[PDB]
């Protein structure tokens, strides 16, 4: 059972993965993705970035 | 919250029965009901029509999109649960 | 339904036929509006002869004062009287009412997409500000059999529809004041068939033939489901889907190209106000514009950047 995911690099990859990790309620932390549209809590709520 | 009609070959449908809210909002009488009723009518015509898919029955699996992307993603998941 | 590249080409053809060369675009956030406006810009540049003044974007969540700001930026260039729109119904209505509030009647010349279409709601109680707008729609006709089917439905016979109770409650304005449930559709309430109904039925038939042809090839002389046809492969079924040719519910043919697209066939409407109001057909587009200028009625105005 996966409890958390260390995210992808490109922003598109992160968006694609986050759309499913939201449905299954798994936290995601990314290390390189910087697209401004991933700061929206309504649509991407389990996404965080360093 | 999902329409079942059994048959030999099963088709799936996605229609906006409700509006975007809350995940879901108000009913759409024209964009949602008329269209799914049209799909059901077409299925009934094909099943009743001879010399087109003779002796083969078509069923339906009709779901709601609620005019949203994520909700449709969840319904697509229930489409592909078999695999 | 055909893609929006053909619609952009038809819009460019309309503009060049009306003798306009200075236009401003307006799009809503999302794939639809942005893609349509981008296609229009690319085509208009490549062909030449049409220059774009401004491009404005309507936010998905409108902050207060958005539409007045959009109108005021549009007015920064007063020779751009033609606006190409790819916008939702609510956005169109709010833009029109903001134009009415700022008193800009007659300044703007609207050209809208199928999101405008023939809809009364955007133009209700705002006829003057939206008089003379030219809109585009894929061709379509009403289906009588579906009308009989929908008018014959009751609560007893239509039980496979889970949502039919809510439709019954809302349509007649009753609760199941209370209602006995003996009401009949199209007699005690208004009714008119939805526009894309045909496009739904056709879609279903596209499967029905595509499977059928397959059973005529992979199942020679065997009636019913076949041992090899039990596992209906999607990749194989794609070719049969994309190589169909039949007459639809309206009677027009249905074909797909190699990219799974329908050919581009459009009707053109104009909103006219006589001493009733209606959307009147003024031409069509079938890979080449066929437009009637003798039957157009404005309040023709020119949108040019400077006079000769
Ligand atoms: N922040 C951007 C983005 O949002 O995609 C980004 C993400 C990952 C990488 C990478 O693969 O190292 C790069 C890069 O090419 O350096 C750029």
């Amino acid at each position: 059972k996966i409890s958390g995911v260390i995210g992808a690099a490109a922003s598109s990859v992160s968006i694609m993965v986050a759309n499913i990790l939201r449905l299954f309620k798994i936290p995601q932390i990314s290390y390189a993705s910087t697209a401004p549209e991933l700061s929206d809590n309504t649509r991407y709520d389990f996404f965080s970035r360093v | 919250h999902s329409i079942r009609v059994d048959g030999d070959i099963i088709l799936g449908g996605l229609f906006p029965v409700h509006a975007k809210g809350v995940p879901c909002g108000e009913l759409k009488k024209e964009k949602g009901i008329h269209r799914l009723e049209a799909m059901l009518y077409a299925i009934d015509q094909i099943n009743k029509d001879p010399d087109l898919l003779s002796n083969i029955t078509l069923g339906v699996r009709i779901l709601d999109t609620c005019s949203r992307d994520t909700y449709a993603l969840e319904q697509s998941l229930t489409f592909v649960q078999a695999l | 339904v055909p893609p929006d590249s053909y619609q952009a080409q038809a819009m460019v053809d309309i503009v060049t036929a009306l003798g306009w060369n200075y236009v401003s675009t307006l799009a809503s956030e999302g794939n639809y509006g942005e893609s349509g406006v981008e296609a229009f810009t690319q085509i208009s540049r490549e062909i030449g002869g049409v220059c774009i003044a401004q491009s404005q974007k309507i936010p998905r969540e409108p902050r207060p004062g958005e539409f007045e700001k959009i109108i005021k930026r549009l007015l920064e260039t007063p020779n751009a009287r033609a606006v190409i729109m790819f916008a939702n119904e609510d956005d169109i209505r709010r833009i029109l009412e903001a134009a009415k509030k700022l008193n800009q009647s007659g300044h703007f010349l609207w050209i809208g997409s199928d999101s405008w279409g023939s809809k009364i709601a955007p133009v209700y109680q705002q006829e003057e500000i939206a008089e003379g707008a030219v809109t585009i729609l894929p061709k379509r006709a009403s289906i009588d059999g579906f009308d009989r089917y929908f008018r014959s439905r009751t609560l007893a016979n239509n039980r496979r529809n889970v949502w039919f109770a809510e439709f019954w409650e809302e349509n007649f304005g009753c609760k199941l004041k209370k209602c006995t449930g003996l009401e009949r559709i199209a007699r005690d309430s208004s009714y008119e068939q939805e526009g894309k109904v045909q496009f739904v039925i056709d879609a279903v038939y596209s499967m029905a033939y595509a499977l059928h042809n397959m059973h005529k090839d992979l199942c020679p002389g065997y009636i019913g489901l076949c041992p090899r046809m039990s596992t209906i492969d999607g990749k194989e079924l794609l070719g049969y889907i994309r190589a169909v040719n039949f007459n639809g519910s309206a009677g027009t043919p249905v074909t797909f190209n190699e990219n799974g697209d329908a050919p581009g066939r459009y009707d053109i409407f104009q909103y006219q106000i006589t001493n009733s109001t209606e959307y009147k057909v003024i031409g069509h587009w079938t890979n080449q514009l066929h437009l009637k200028v003798e039957d157009m009625q404005w309040a023709h105005p020119a949108s040019v950047c400077s006079l000769p």
